């Protein structure tokens, strides 16, 4: 690799994160101390607010296969309106008469 | 409090299911040891990771909630 | 008490309160932060296994 | 033991059943699995007998 | 001048070089991170009659980048666009640059 | 925090000082004679004639004593490697470096000497023609071994007692 | 591949992996004080240096 | 038959492993025992880190101001630079030696004033 090209690539990658001073922490989660420090330092609120980003385990191929919902089973249970009432994804058992003799 | 936590947007039906993993039929033209090594490498390369992925998907889908659009389409939820 | 709510409430009152709670929970989940949390949870499924 | 094994192998081969032991064909001379099974059945017990007695 | 400035800055703050390297490697590629470690050039018994173990170790690390000021950081697509624009400008300045191949590698 | 620090301990795990009646009980006749002769020669050479003393000392120096000293010296040099351990262009900490060297080098020498003895003393006792011939010649007995054991312990006690006053000792 | 294995053995025994100091230590450990060429001929090392149970003066001079 | 039995054993083992490794994400287990266990583990880790930090803080408060800088250097090194290869301990030693130069100057001034 050419030195100038490598330097340009490194500078571009460094400045892509932010055109301002940044703080980078390197952790090896396979190690106990590194893992504890990494979990202690990573906060979900910062990640959501975009003030912090984690690089190293992208795994961007997280798009699932859109698990199909059991529409047939849901309709079958809905048809039984004398036993179960469906509301807000909740199945309420209609009170039955234990004394039926 | 987390003990009594509950998630009501998950599907309420059982998530147990069957997955088909095609086998490698025994090849008489190879021999006992060659077929055994073929089976071992198949288990280490395709069967084992496939089952691990299936189990991980089963574990994660039980936590992944159902979207509002999916709920509306299934009729489980009515807006307003 | 929360775990054994049903034992103390009647059918209709329990249905009303549970419907209110579930609607509010659905709204909270539809709020953007929860969607991001679920996406992050699903992001690293392979590594966490 | 050799006679019983040979008789069983012959009968099952006549009926079309061959035990899936040893390669189907030889690597160098292409000897058939049945022939190599006969050879092994003949030789292995003799070697085992010699080793046990020794 | 560069060497003297590096020496002075490192002596003033030993974490200067480490911080710069971490900042450079945060968004760097896996093959970039795979590079070996520094080798000891010092001589003596360990170099003549002994054996000095290398500094190389496992290079499976996760870089957590946080803005000191607190401004929102660029997403993956934004970073890709920034890198592509810089690569295009550098190629325009020098046609023979292989920044395109470097980026496409990873 | 006890005797193991200020008392003498370098003579207890070397030169067969640990040989007692337990080894002799299981040893055969020839092995017992060889062990007894080795113990007597190492601990109480006075029972041997001057020629035998000189020959045994030469063999011991060639095989175990000087070899262990050399190996301990090599280990001590290995420890010396990197001296000064901590220093810089401002200060060199000569006293700290000297203390560290004095603490580390003798320990490495001790480790090397103990290793050499543990490895070679059994082989030297078992397969030394000189020791075999001298043991056959002298033909020591269990009574001689017991006397030598008592004399060796008394010699160790005398050596410890003599060095009681290494700084000031008028006498009367 | 035998030549390749021989080259691999030579490389694995190379200086950068198996120190010459280790080789010398092994030679001294395996050889006695009368067979060791480095010290059998030299009487000073075999007597004055390593032949004395207590050589504090020489040790101190060497250390200084 | 034998292959089917082996695969059944493998499937049961894989399900057990997946549960034991990722049961804290879902609420399949009533009372969310694995989730509570994971939360407890994280709480213990954070508490240990904060305990180290608070011990450092109290030692800093109790330390004399003359060597407070040396304590700061040692604390920062032990926290960050111990595990970092790019951090050369020679520079930390040089800083300590500069502090020691100042201390020696003050000592000699006191002795020979
Ligand atoms: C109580 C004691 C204390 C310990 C506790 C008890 C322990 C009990 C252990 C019991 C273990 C039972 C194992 C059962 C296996 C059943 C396999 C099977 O399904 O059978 C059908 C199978 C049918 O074969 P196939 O798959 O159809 O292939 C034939 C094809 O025609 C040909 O196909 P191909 O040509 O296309 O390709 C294959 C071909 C390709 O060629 C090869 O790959 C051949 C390679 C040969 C070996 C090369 C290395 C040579 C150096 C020596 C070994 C050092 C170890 C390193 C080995 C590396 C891997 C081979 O190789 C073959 O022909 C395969 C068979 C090779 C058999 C010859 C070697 C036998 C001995 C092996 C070493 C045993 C350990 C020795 C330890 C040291 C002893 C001093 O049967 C055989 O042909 C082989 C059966 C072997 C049975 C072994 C039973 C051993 C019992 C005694 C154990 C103790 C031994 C001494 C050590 C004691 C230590 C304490
Ligand atoms: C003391 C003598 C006792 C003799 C007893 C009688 C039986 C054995 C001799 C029989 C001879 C006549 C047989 C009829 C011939 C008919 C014509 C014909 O087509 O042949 C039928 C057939 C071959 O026809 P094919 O259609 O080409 O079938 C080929 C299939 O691959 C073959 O597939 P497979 O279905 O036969 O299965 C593979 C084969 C297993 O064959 C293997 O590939 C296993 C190899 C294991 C190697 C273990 C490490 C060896 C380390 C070096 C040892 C140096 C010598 C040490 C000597 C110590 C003192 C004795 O068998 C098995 O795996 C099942 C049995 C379990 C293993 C028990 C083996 C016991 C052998 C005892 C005799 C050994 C004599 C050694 C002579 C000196 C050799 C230098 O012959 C046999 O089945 C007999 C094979 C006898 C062993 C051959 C070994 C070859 C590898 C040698 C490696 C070392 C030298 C390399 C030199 C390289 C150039 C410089
Ligand atoms: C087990 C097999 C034995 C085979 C014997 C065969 C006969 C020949 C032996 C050949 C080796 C010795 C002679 C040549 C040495 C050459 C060294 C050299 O130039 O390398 C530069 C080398 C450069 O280091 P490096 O590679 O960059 O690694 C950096 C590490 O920081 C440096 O450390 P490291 O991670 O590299 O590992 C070495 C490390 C330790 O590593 C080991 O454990 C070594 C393990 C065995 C390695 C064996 C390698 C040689 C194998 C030869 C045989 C091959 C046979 C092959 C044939 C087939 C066999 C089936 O040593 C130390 O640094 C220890 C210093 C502290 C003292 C420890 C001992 C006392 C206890 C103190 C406890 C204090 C606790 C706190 C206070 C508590 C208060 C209550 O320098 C050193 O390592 C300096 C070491 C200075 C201290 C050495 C003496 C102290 C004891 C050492 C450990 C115990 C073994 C002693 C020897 C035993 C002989 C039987
Ligand atoms: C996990 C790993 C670690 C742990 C495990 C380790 C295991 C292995 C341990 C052993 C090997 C490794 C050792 C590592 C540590 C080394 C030391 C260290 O830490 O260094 C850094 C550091 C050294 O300080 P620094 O900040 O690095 O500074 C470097 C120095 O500047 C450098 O010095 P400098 O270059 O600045 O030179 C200083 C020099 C300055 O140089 C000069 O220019 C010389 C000026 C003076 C010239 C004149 C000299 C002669 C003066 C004579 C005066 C009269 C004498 C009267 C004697 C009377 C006797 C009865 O000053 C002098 O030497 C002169 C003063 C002489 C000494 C004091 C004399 C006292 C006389 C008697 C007083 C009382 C009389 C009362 C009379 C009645 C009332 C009036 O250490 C410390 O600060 C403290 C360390 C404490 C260590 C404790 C260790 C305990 C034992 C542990 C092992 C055993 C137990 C198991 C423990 C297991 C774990 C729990
Ligand atoms: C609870 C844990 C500790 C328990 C043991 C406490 C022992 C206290 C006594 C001093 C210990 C010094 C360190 C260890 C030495 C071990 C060997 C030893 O003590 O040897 C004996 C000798 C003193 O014995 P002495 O009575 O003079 O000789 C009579 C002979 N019949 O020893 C000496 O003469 C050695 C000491 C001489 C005086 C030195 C005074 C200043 C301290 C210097 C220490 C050495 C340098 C270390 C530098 C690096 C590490 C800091
Ligand atoms: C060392 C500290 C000096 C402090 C000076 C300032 C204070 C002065 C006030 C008096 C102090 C007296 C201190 C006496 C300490 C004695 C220590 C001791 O007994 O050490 C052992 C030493 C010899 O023993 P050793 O051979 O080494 O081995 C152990 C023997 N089982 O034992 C002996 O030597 C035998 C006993 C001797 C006791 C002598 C007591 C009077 C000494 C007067 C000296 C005056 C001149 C000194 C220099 C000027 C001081 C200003
Ligand atoms: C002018 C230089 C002359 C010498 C030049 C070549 C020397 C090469 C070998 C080094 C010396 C080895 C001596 C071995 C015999 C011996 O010591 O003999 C004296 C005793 C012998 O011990 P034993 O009585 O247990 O056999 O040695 C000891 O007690 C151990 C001392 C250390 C010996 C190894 C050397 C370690 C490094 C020395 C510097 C560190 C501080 C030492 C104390 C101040
Ligand atoms: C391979 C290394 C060495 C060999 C082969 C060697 C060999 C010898 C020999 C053969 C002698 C003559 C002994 C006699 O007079 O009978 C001797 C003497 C001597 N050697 Fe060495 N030597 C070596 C290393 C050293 C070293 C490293 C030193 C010192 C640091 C040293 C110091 C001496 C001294 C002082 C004498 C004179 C002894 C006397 O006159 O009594 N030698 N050496």
């Amino acid at each position: 690799i050419k030195n100038t090209d490598l330097i340009v690539y490194l500078l571009a990658n460094k400045f892509s994160i932010l055109n301002d001073n940044i703080i980078v922490s390197k952790f090896n989660i396979s190690k106990f101390n590194d893992y504890i420090k990494y979990i202690n330092n990573t906060n979900s609120i910062d990640t959501y607010l975009e003030n912090q980003i984690i690089l190293g385990l992208n795994n961007n191929t997280n798009s699932n296969i859109t698990k199909n919902i059991n529409t047939k089973l849901l309709n079958s249970y809905s048809n039984l309106k004398n036993l179960v009432n469906i509301t807000n994804n909740t199945f309420y058992l209609k009170k039955i008469n234990d004394n039926y003799n | 409090m987390i003990a009594n936590f509950e998630n009501n947007l998950l599907p309420k039906y059982d998530r147990s299911e069957v997955h088909l993993i095609p086998k490698r039929q025994w090849e008489p033209a190879f021999g006992v040891w060659e077929n055994f090594l073929y089976d071992i490498t198949e288990y280490a390369s395709f069967i084992a990771p496939r089952g691990k992925e299936i189990a991980a998907d089963y574990q994660i889908q039980s936590a992944i909630p159902l979207t509002k659009e999916e709920l509306i389409e299934a009729g489980l939820y009515k807006e307003t | 008490k929360f775990r054994y709510r049903l034992a103390n409430e009647t059918s209709e009152t329990f249905q009303r309160r549970n419907n209110r709670m579930v609607e509010r929970q659905i709204k909270r989940f539809q709020q953007p932060q929860y969607k991001h949390a679920f996406e992050q949870l699903q992001k690293n499924i392979a590594i966490s296994s | 033991f050799t006679a019983v094994s040979w008789f069983s192998i012959y009968q099952f081969a006549r009926k079309g059943a061959v035990l899936p032991v040893l390669r189907e064909y030889g690597r160098y001379f292409g000897t058939h699995r049945l022939f190599r099974q006969y050879l092994h059945t003949l030789v292995l017990p003799l070697l085992y007998t010699e080793y046990a007695l020794n | 001048l560069g060497k003297l400035n590096f020496q002075k800055l490192k002596e003033t703050n030993p974490y200067f070089a480490s911080d710069i390297v971490n900042q450079l490697d945060a968004a760097a590629a896996e093959f970039i991170k795979v590079r070996p470690a520094a080798e000891s050039e010092a001589g003596g018994f360990l170099n003549s009659l002994g054996v000095s173990s290398s500094f190389n170790t496992t290079k499976n690390d996760i870089y957590v980048v946080q803005s000191a000021s607190g401004k929102k950081l660029n997403n993956k697509e934004q970073r890709e666009a920034y890198v592509l624009e810089k690569a295009q400008k550098y190629l325009k300045e020098d046609p023979q640059s292989k920044i395109l191949d470097i980026i496409a590698q990873k | 925090v006890f005797e193991f620090l200020f008392y003498n301990q370098q003579h207890k795990t070397r030169n067969g000082y640990f040989i007692n009646h337990d080894n002799l009980m299981l040893a055969s006749l020839e092995e017992r004679k060889k062990l007894i002769f080795y113990f007597i020669a190492n601990q109480v050479p006075e029972k041997l004639d001057p020629v035998d003393r000189v020959k045994f000392n030469e063999e011991l120096s060639d095989n175990l004593s000087t070899k262990a000293r050399l190996i301990g010296s090599l280990t001590g040099l290995i420890g010396l490697v990197g001296f000064p351990y901590i220093s810089t262009r401002i200060y060199s900490r000569p006293v700290l470096n000297i203390g560290l060297s004095l603490l580390i080098c003798p320990f490495l020498y001790y480790v090397g000497n103990q290793l050499t003895y543990s490895v070679w003393e059994p082989k030297f006792i078992a397969n030394n023609n000189t020791v075999c011939e001298l043991s056959k010649k002298y033909n020591f007995t269990v009574f001689d071994f017991a006397q030598a054991k008592k004399e060796a312990h008394l010699k160790a006690l005398r050596t410890e007692l003599v060095s009681d006053n290494l700084l000031y000792s008028p006498g009367i | 591949m035998f030549l390749g294995i021989f080259k691999d053995v030579i490389k694995l025994l190379n200086k950068k992996v198996v120190p010459v100091y280790f080789w010398f230590f092994l030679y001294c450990f395996l050889s006695t004080m009368d067979t060791n060429i480095f010290v059998s001929s030299c009487s000073f090392l075999k007597v004055e240096v390593f032949g004395k149970d207590e050589n504090t003066t020489l040790v101190l001079l060497f250390y200084v | 038959a034998i292959r089917n039995f082996v695969f059944k054993i493998s499937n049961q083992i894989q399900n057990l492993a997946a549960k034991r490794s990722l049961a804290y994400l879902n609420q399949i287990d009533s009372q969310s025992v694995p989730s509570r266990a994971t939360i407890n583990m994280k709480d213990q880790v954070t508490q240990m880190q904060r305990e180290i930090d608070n011990m450092a803080n109290v030692i800093r408060a109790q330390i004399p101001d003359e060597d407070r800088a040396e304590f700061e250097i040692l604390k920062k090194y032990y926290v960050t630079g111990q595990h970092d290869s790019l951090v050369d301990p020679q520079d930390v030693l040089l800083q300590l030696d500069r502090i020691q130069v100042l201390k020696n100057l003050k000592m000699i001034e006191l002795n020979e004033e």
